[PDB]
């Protein structure tokens, strides 16, 4: 088997540019073609363009013509994407793929058309987002309870950029839990909630913690909350 | 016997449209030196047979066909023999290869008696008709004995630089075509001028505009380039070839009579039945087939069929069935070959498709109507250039056809040869 | 310069059903340029077919492709649990391009939402930013809506949503609304008011607050 590894994720200055990369790490590019495709977040999946780095050549979607470069270090058998002048529209998940890729007899005196494939072999995929924002942890706020059955919370607001982890007693309560996605506030900023369904006479017995990491600036954030 | 040229009396065919499988094709690739490896394009391939000779070239380039390291050029030369199987088939004699192949260009080989001489452009600016400004017309004719001998000297391989050309008003001429004729101890093969658009004698009048809403009268000549601004036009025709001269070697050109003028282009001149038919690839925007009698040879005149049903692949602005005068260089060289002069029956591989190149059908036709065929691949199958020569075996009529083709089995784009007969009864 | 509709837009099957998901190019392709990919949340999407019929190795019969011209299927002959995931057509080629998703979910009975307001942390009031939470609990189907009234006075703008994929163990959803004031303007007002539609829900419900008490 072959496995494509991607580089890290990135975040990048409005305006900027930014190369990810995709290795081959078991087995070389030998005459297949690699694919880039991107995928906006809750969006869909969009070809971006390919190179087949037996033959010199590589071709781009229309839409991305000018602003993609898609090259090759054939000997450490590593593929390359450069997009540039990026904005807003950019923040995506970027995948590198592999397929048949195939040079084609055109009906022309000189031209060739280059014929891309099914892409059967994925890479895990390079988060990018583009945001003028700056590395920030969160604040957590209680979501105050106030029978038979209560619900409680934390929002974790205001921190950037993804991700952020949520847990509720150390990891010890899990049913009833519901975390949900991440929005983005018009400030550039994150914020989303992590609430818990509990039996309404368990808020006497009973705390509530929820514990929130945040890598990017190595925050940590154990946040009780109390039927006020 | 063996197998001899197209020429008196041969066995009758079937005259008569039928869509029932009456032709088999062979394959007969294994006879020609196209050894695979995976990566290497073999492209710009040519094929002659005459008299019961081949001759054959191609270029194999590693990696791309447009962009790829040129790795080897060869010309050859051999027999056209049965295998045993009252099959013909091609056996190599004699093969040649320079020592730059990325320097050697648009070869064309005519046949005269004990030779193949195969005249070809030496370039470093890479192909002419995409260069033409910054190359010196150079040019070199190697000449392979079909049958070597033992201890000749050069009989067996003799080069030569050309160093006088006579080509009229035009600043530079080239072999344009696979293959030529000989009539006597003249040899004549394919050829292409380049004249500059300023002394390009045309009258935008005889543009044919007349039911093309879309067209405008300029557009022929416009067209005469392989780009509308494009420092030359094009002008097909000949290159001719007097041996019995003697001496040190001259090549004169003779341009194509202007009767349905397209832009210069891969040509063939051939014999059949003792008179030669000529064939112009359409590159432009007249897209059915050019081919019929050669009515004067010096000058040169053809007398174009009145062909309604062969045509080739194009790109958007001359696709396949075109007819209006528009300014576009596309489309693909798939030429034809004359079987039957009285009825004008011709056998030759299309395209079937109308703006990819793919689907080689081989086809015996008529002006009006194509009267048997038969695929030659699978319905998605990349192919591009077909050469086709017939001739007898045995009195037979046989057609061998060169296609080049993407071949699936190896992954890669190459040259595949077949062996058709034209069948003499209509039925299974 | 070609584009794939995807149909229908979000279907809804029973484990032991039988999926067909349709995908229309906008002009006719030859069938040995089509395929089908698969993606579950949080991974990458996974080749099922190719040349518009054919099965890509290590996939299950179930799968199976069909169509030319311009519209093609994809026949899931019988549902599994880990096949309700999102399903993309792809035309290849000189520059493929893909459909726009077709996500299949698993369907249940309709269930009504849980509504709980959450008023705002005195602690965030101290930094000057006020927000105010509604929470819509286990409910189906997905589609649901969230009127935020203050003063019975309703706003746009100012308010976001998020919702979560389908439970794994109850097949309902969940969904989140923040509404988002300036501390000034959250002192200006006593009734805080979150309005819930659902198709579980005949009359709308409401569950409101009075600020300070
Ligand atoms: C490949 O190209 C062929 C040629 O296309 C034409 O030429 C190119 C250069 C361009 O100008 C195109 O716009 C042209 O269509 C296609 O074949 C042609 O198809 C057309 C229309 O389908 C045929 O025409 C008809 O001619 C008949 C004459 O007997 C008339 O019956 C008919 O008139 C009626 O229709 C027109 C509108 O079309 C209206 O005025 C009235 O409705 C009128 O009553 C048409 O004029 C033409 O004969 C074809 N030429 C051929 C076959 O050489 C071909 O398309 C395929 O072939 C035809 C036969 C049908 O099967 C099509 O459905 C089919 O797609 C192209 N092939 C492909 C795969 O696209
Ligand atoms: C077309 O011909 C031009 C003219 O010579 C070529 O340009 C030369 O290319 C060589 C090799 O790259 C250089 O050493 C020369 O300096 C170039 N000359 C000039 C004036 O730039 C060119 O390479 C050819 N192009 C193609 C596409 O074949
Ligand atoms: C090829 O060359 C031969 C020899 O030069 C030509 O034969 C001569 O033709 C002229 C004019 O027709 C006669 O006056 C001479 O008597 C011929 N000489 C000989 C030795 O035969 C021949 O015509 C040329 N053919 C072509 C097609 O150019
Ligand atoms: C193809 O058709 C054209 C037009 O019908 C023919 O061209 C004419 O041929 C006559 C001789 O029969 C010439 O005198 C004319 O000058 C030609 N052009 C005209 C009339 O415009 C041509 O002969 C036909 N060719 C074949 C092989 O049938
Ligand atoms: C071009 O054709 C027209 C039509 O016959 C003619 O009147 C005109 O003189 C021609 N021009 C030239 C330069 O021959």
């Amino acid at each position: 088997e072959v496995q494509l590894v991607q580089s890290g994720a990135e975040v990048k200055k409005r305006g900027s540019s930014v190369k990810v990369s995709c290795k081959s790490s078991g087995g070389t590019f030998s005459n297949y073609a690699i694919n880039w495709v991107r995928q906006a977040p809750g969006q869909g999946l969009e070809w971006m363009g390919g190179i087949i780095p037996i033959l010199g050549i590589a071709n781009y979607a229309q839409k991305f013509q000018g602003r993609v470069t898609i090259t090759t270090d054939e000997s450490t058998s590593t593929a390359y994407m450069e997009l540039s002048s990026l904005r807003s529209e950019d923040t995506a998940v970027y995948y590198c793929a592999r397929g048949w890729g195939r040079e084609q007899l055109a009906p022309h005196p000189s031209q060739y058309y280059y014929y891309y494939y099914g892409m059967d072999v994925w890479g895990q995929g390079t988060t990018v987002t583009v945001s003028s924002a700056s590395t920030k942890g969160p604040s957590v706020f209680p979501l105050a309870p106030s029978g038979g059955t209560a619900a409680l919370g934390c929002l974790v607001k205001d921190y950037f950029p993804e991700p952020v982890t949520v847990s509720w007693n150390s990891g010890a309560l899990t049913s009833g839990v519901h975390t949900f996605p991440a929005v983005l506030q018009s400030s550039g900023l994150y914020s989303l909630s992590s609430v818990v369904t509990v039996p309404s006479s368990s808020l006497g017995t009973q705390t509530y913690i929820c514990n929130v990491n945040h890598k990017p600036s190595n925050t940590k954030v154990d946040k009780k909350v109390e039927p006020k | 016997q063996g197998v001899s040229d197209l020429v008196g009396l041969p066995n009758q065919i079937c005259l008569q449209k039928t869509t029932s499988t009456i032709l088999k094709p062979r394959l007969i690739s294994y006879t020609l030196p196209i050894n695979t490896r995976e990566g290497v394009c073999i492209t710009d391939p040519l094929l002659a047979v005459d008299n019961g000779f081949f001759a054959y070239s191609h270029l194999e380039k590693i990696g791309s066909c447009t962009r790829g390291i040129a790795k080897q050029r060869i010309i050859g030369v051999g027999e056209v023999l049965d295998r045993g199987d009252k099959v013909p088939s091609m056996f190599m004699t004699n093969v040649w290869t320079p020592p730059n192949p990325s320097t050697i260009h648009h070869c064309s080989s005519t046949y005269h008696e004990d030779f193949y001489y195969t005249l070809c452009a030496v370039s470093h600016v890479g192909d002419p008709i995409l260069n033409s400004t910054s190359w010196t017309e150079s040019l070199s004719l190697i000449r392979l004995a079909v049958r070597p001998k033992s201890d000749s000297g050069d009989y067996n391989q003799k080069y030569i630089a050309i160093t006088k050309v006579e080509r009229g008003k035009y600043d530079k001429v080239m072999p344009y075509g696979p293959s030529g004729i000989k009539q006597g101890d003249t040899l004549y093969f394919p050829a292409v001028g380049f004249l500059p658009r300023t002394e390009f004698q045309y009258n935008d009048s005889n543009c044919p505009i007349i039911h093309c809403k879309y067209s405008k009268a300029e557009n022929c000549r416009l067209s005469m380039g392989v780009n509308s601004k494009s420092h030359y036009i094009l002008r097909s025709g000949l290159l001719k070839y007097n041996l019995s001269l003697g001496g040190d070697i001259i090549l004169q050109f003779i341009e194509i009579a202007d009767n349905r003028l397209t832009i210069g282009s891969p040509s063939k001149i051939y014999n059949s039945l003792g008179q030669p038919v000529f064939y112009q690839a359409s590159y432009s925007w007249d897209t059915m087939i050019k081919l019929g009698d050669v009515d004067t040879v010096d000058p040169l005149r053809v007398q174009w069929r009145n062909n309604s049903v062969i045509s080739r692949p194009g790109q958007s602005q001359c696709p396949r069935f075109n007819v209006c005068p528009e300014v576009c260089w596309e489309g693909t060289y798939n030429d034809a070959f004359l079987i039957d002069r009285l009825n004008w029956v011709s056998a030759g591989v299309y395209l079937n498709s109308n703006q990819t190149a793919e689907n080689p059908v081989f086809a015996v036709f008529k002006d009006n109507e194509i009267l048997y065929q038969v695929p030659l691949a699978e319905d998605d199958t990349n192919a591009q250039k077909t050469i086709t020569d017939c001739f007898l075996l045995e009195n037979v009529i046989w057609c061998i056809s060169l296609v080049e083709i993407y071949d699936t089995g190896d992954s890669v784009i190459r040259p595949k040869l077949f062996a058709v007969k034209i069948p003499a009864q209509c039925s299974e | 310069e070609i584009v794939m509709t995807q149909s229908p837009g979000t279907p809804s099957l029973s484990p032991g059903e039988r999926a067909t998901l349709s995908c229309r190019a906008s002009q006719s392709i030859r069938s040995t340029y089509l395929a089908w990919y698969q993606q579950k949340p949080g991974q990458a999407p996974r080749l099922l077919i190719y040349g518009a019929s054919s099965r890509a190795t290590g996939i299950p019969d179930r799968f199976s492709g069909s169509g030319s011209g311009t519209d093609f299927t994809l026949t899931i002959s019988r549902l599994e649990p880990e096949d309700f995931a999102v399903y993309y057509c792809q035309q290849y080629g000189r520059s493929p391009s893909f459909g726009q998703g077709t996500k299949v979910e698993i369907k249940r009975t309709v269930a009504a939402p849980s509504v709980f307001i959450f008023p705002p942390s005195d602690e965030q009031l101290k930094s000057g930013t006020a927000s105010v939470v509604c929470l819509l609990n286990n409910f189906y189907p997905r589609e649901a809506k969230v009127q935020w009234k203050v003063d019975n006075a309703l706003q746009s703008g100012n308010s976001q949503e998020s919702v979560t994929e389908q439970d794994s163990k109850d097949s309902t959803y969940s969904l989140s609304s923040t509404l988002t004031l300036s501390k000034a303007d959250y002192e200006k007002h006593k009734l805080y008011a979150c309005e819930v539609t659902h198709q579980g829900l005949s009359s709308p419900v409401t569950k409101s607050f009075n600020r300070g008490e």
